[PDB]
């Protein structure tokens, strides 16, 4: 299981101190988030560029 | 105490130059116990090569630190001084003669006389001199090797850089996409090496084990520059600090070329073998082992230390790649560590953002932390509007002082 | 309004010149041309001292930065003082000294940071996130802050260091041993990092809580999921202050445009 998660050929992680396999059924449509990030980031970058032009 | 590994005779058999002298100087000047050896060795057999100057230095240092027959070594001096003498009217005769191969030869001979006496002002005028005069690509080839290597020994790797570059970027982009690959030239396997070398020194590692790890075993038969030995070491060691899963599955493990290096130097194969299939405690108990004999190398030693910590890092961050919780006891036992000193390296690379986990020290559990992308989100952007509201009232205020010629005087 | 700070400064009554200082100034009244920058300066460092007294450290921050950011060309000694006291503010509400904004005089800026050496050292020390060498370089300018009468605040900044060192204790663990924080932080006894670990949640400063059963300390770092109607209002009234920035932004634009040298020197 390790060899095959660290190969990206199986999405998921192991509980050791349960002896678990838990999967990777999630990342569901979070792409809004980072486009909201990017925007944030964005926003702050013109901030910055903006007020500190001359005053 | 006991190891076969060594073959001395073929070890110093193999070297030409002065490689071996700083081979020999460099593990005598801070290796315990074997010092009496080596100088011993280089007293008995290396009495050739003009061996006076650095005599005297190790006289003068173990001396200080802890009549003569000077007829001989006179005689040698000025017969040097002659023949030099005697090279240049050579040179300005062929000067003289207008013939391409006569001023060839010359500067052929100079070249070596400068290799093997040593003075490297003069041979740098003279190539001041000469770059300006270059006709075929093949010469250029060769008087760019010899001034590769006379940075190499300057320990001036700007030049090397420089160099290089010019090489490749004269014949339009390294001839395009590629020619055949290497039959019988192994100029480009040896230019690859000094630039791996150079850029090891330089304490770029990533690049140097890209740029090293493209050799041939059957076009690296120089045992001038860089030893196969040593070669893989450091293309292994590099590789296994530097390099991702993926590229390193990709460049050491899937490369067939390579392999004839990994099994020259079963070491770093093990390492690496066992590095790649989540084997931490052999591979580390290994590293460790073989790290006496690293630092007492040449070109590697002062960049050994800190190549190490990297490589545990990446060793550690693999250890926590496929779970979610792990064990700190089975970590610290694959580490070869204590919980505590683990707890604390597993503390210092959560700080530092390389491991995204949370260390829970009542059960000794290091779990892993999963970032909320909807708060951290939320959290961002009203962040950035608190400051975007802070950074405009102040604009205004800043507007109202100047647009009222507020200063002080 | 510099007046008003100064007695309220002076009378130890800081609460009446709160609604004069929480409201944002937006163009200064020229009284016949007798408005010196001395008043604007000693205004905004007196409110940057009453809002350090009533522990308002980001408003106390926003005052002395507004105060150091004068345009001028020579040395002010309100200047020099609202500089200490800035640096000591950020290091006490943030973790380090915030970088001064891009708009200020050139000039200025290279003759008061010389002179304020102590206190940029005491940063530099700060950053290092040891107490011990806090406090001896503390008590080896202590006669610098006495005679500045910075005292009070260097050991606010000395107790931050102990808050934001528990506070860095949580981005690395979720469950930590009273004696194993204790030696990790400095605090030197279970029962004082206790203490300072209630305290620290009492104020809202940190998510944790504290077993006494196995003297353990738990780091709950899961506050807001940002789905009640009550982040709906936060972000409300930050869209209304953002909409009515904007309103007076707009005037503001208007009331150039309106005004008759522009357009005939554009």
């Amino acid at each position: 299981l390790v060899q095959c998660i660290l190969d990206n050929t199986i999405h998921g992680r192991i509980d050791q101190v349960n002896q678990l396999l838990e999967l990777d059924h999630q990342k569901r449509g979070g792409a809004r988030y980072t486009a909201l990030d990017k925007w944030t980031n964005q926003l702050n970058s013109l901030n910055q560029a903006v007020v500190s032009k001359l005053a | 105490v006991e190891n076969p590994s060594l073959d001395l005779e073929q070890y110093a058999a193999s070297y030409s130059g002065l490689m071996r002298i700083e081979r020999l100087q460099f593990i005598a000047d801070h290796c315990p116990t074997l010092r009496v050896e080596a100088l011993k060795m280089a007293l008995s057999f290396v009495q050739r090569t003009f061996n006076v100057d650095m005599y005297e230095e190790i006289h003068r240092k173990l001396s200080e630190a802890t009549a003569l027959d000077t007829a001989w070594v006179e005689a040698t001096r000025k017969k040097a001084l002659l023949k030099l003498e005697k090279l240049d009217t050579d040179l300005k005769n062929y000067k003289g003669n207008s013939i391409k191969e006569s001023i060839r030869r010359g500067h052929d001979d100079l070249g070596d006389h400068y290799l093997d006496c040593g003075d490297l002002s003069n041979a740098l005028k003279c190539y001041s001199r000469a770059r300006d005069y270059c006709t075929s690509a093949k010469h250029v080839i060769n008087m760019c090797l010899n001034v590769i290597k006379v940075s190499v020994y300057l320990q001036n790797w700007s030049h090397v850089l420089s160099y290089v570059s010019k090489a490749e970027s004269t014949p339009e982009i390294a001839e395009q996409r590629g020619e055949r690959d290497s039959q019988t030239q192994a100029i480009l396997t040896k230019l690859k090496c000094a630039a791996g070398l150079a850029e090891l020194a330089a304490r770029k590692y990533k690049q140097a084990a890209k740029c090293l790890l493209l050799a041939s075993f059957d076009h690296c038969d120089f045992p001038e520059l860089l030893s196969p030995s040593n070669v893989a070491i450091y293309g292994g060691l590099c590789a296994l600090a530097t390099f991702d899963r993926q590229e390193l599955q990709r460049n050491v493990i899937s490369s067939s070329s390579f392999k004839l290096f990994l099994e020259l130097e079963p070491q770093v194969r093990d390492i690496i073998f066992k590095f790649y299939e989540s084997k931490y405690a052999s591979c580390l108990k290994m590293l460790d082992e073989m790290k006496d004999n690293l630092l007492l190398d040449m070109y590697l030693a002062p960049h050994v230390r800190t190549l190490y910590t990297q490589i545990r890092n990446r060793a550690l961050i693999q250890y926590f790649s496929p779970y979610v919780s792990a064990d700190m006891h089975r970590m610290a036992a694959a580490f070869n560590t204590t919980v505590a000193a683990l707890e604390d390296e597993l503390t210092q690379l959560i700080l530092e953002g390389l491991i995204s986990a949370r260390v829970d020290s009542h059960s000794k559990i290091l779990y892993a932390r999963d970032v909320d992308q909807r708060s951290t989100t939320f959290e961002k952007s009203l962040l950035m509007g608190k400051e975007f509201q802070r950074r405009a009232k102040a604009m205004m205020l800043r507007a109202a002082v100047l647009r009222n010629q507020i200063h002080v005087k | 309004h510099a007046d008003l700070c100064q007695l309220c400064l002076l009378a130890k009554c800081f609460k009446p010149a709160l609604p004069y200082l929480d409201v944002d100034m937006m163009d200064i009244c020229k009284e016949n041309g007798a408005y010196d920058a001395k008043h604007f300066l000693c205004y905004y460092y007196y409110g940057g001292m009453i809002y350090t007294g009533l522990k308002n450290f980001e408003r106390a921050l926003y005052f002395y930065e507004q105060a150091i950011t004068t345009p001028a060309m020579a040395v002010s000694h309100i200047m020099l003082e609202s500089y200490k006291k800035y640096i000591l503010v950020s290091l006490i509400l943030l973790g380090k000294v915030q970088q001064l904004p891009k708009y200020t005089s050139q000039i200025v800026g290279r003759f008061i940071k010389p002179l304020s050496n102590a206190y940029h050292e005491l940063a530099q020390v700060y950053s290092t996130n040891n107490p011990s060498e806090l406090r001896n370089l503390v008590n080896k300018h202590s006669e610098t802050f006495t005679r500045d009468n910075n005292m009070g605040l260097v050991k606010q900044c000395l107790s931050s260091l102990y808050k934001k060192n528990i506070q860095r204790l949580t981005k690395t663990f979720l469950t930590l041993s009273l004696q194993d924080m204790a030696s990790r932080v400095q605090l030197s006894g279970p029962q004082e990092a206790e203490k300072y670990v209630l305290h620290m949640i009492e104020d809202g400063e940190i998510f944790a809580s504290i077993n006494q059963k196995d003297g353990m300390v738990s780091f709950h770092d899961n506050p807001e999921k940002y789905n009640n109607p009550a982040m709906l209002h936060n972000i409300d009234q930050e869209m209304l202050k953002c909409i009515e920035l904007d309103e007076r932004l707009k005037a503001m634009d208007q009331e150039i445009t309106v005004n008759p040298q522009f357009v005939q020197k554009s």
